């Protein structure tokens, strides 16, 4: 659920993931660790709840 | 003569469909995928926006 991002073993290889995928799994990744520390655009060091 | 005969009619009909169809014409394209999974190495810069 970590939304972890590949790429493809060794530099230059074919294997990777995707710029274009790069993105949304790197920004979604953002939220959802964010949104449940953060709850929005800030995060809170002292945590945050939901109701 | 001496008999009569009895007629039922029909009909057919001749239609190309297919000279119509064809294929038009056929394309492709070049492109650079970005994968990340890469150096830069060759070259540079070049298309800059």
């Amino acid at each position: 659920m970590k939304q972890n991002i590949n790429i493809g073993n060794v530099v230059d290889d074919g294997t990777g993931d995707y710029l274009r995928k790069g993105g949304i799994k790197i920004n979604e990744n953002f939220d959802e660790l964010y949104y449940e520390l953060g709850d929005g655009d800030v995060p809170y060091s002292a945590g945050a709840w939901k109701t | 003569v001496g008999f009569g005969f009895i007629a039922i009619t029909l009909l057919t009909m001749f239609i190309n469909v297919g000279l119509t169809l064809k294929h038009t014409e056929t394309i492709i394209n070049k492109y650079k995928n970005y994968k990340w999974d890469s150096g830069l190495p060759t070259e540079y810069a070049d298309r800059i926006a």
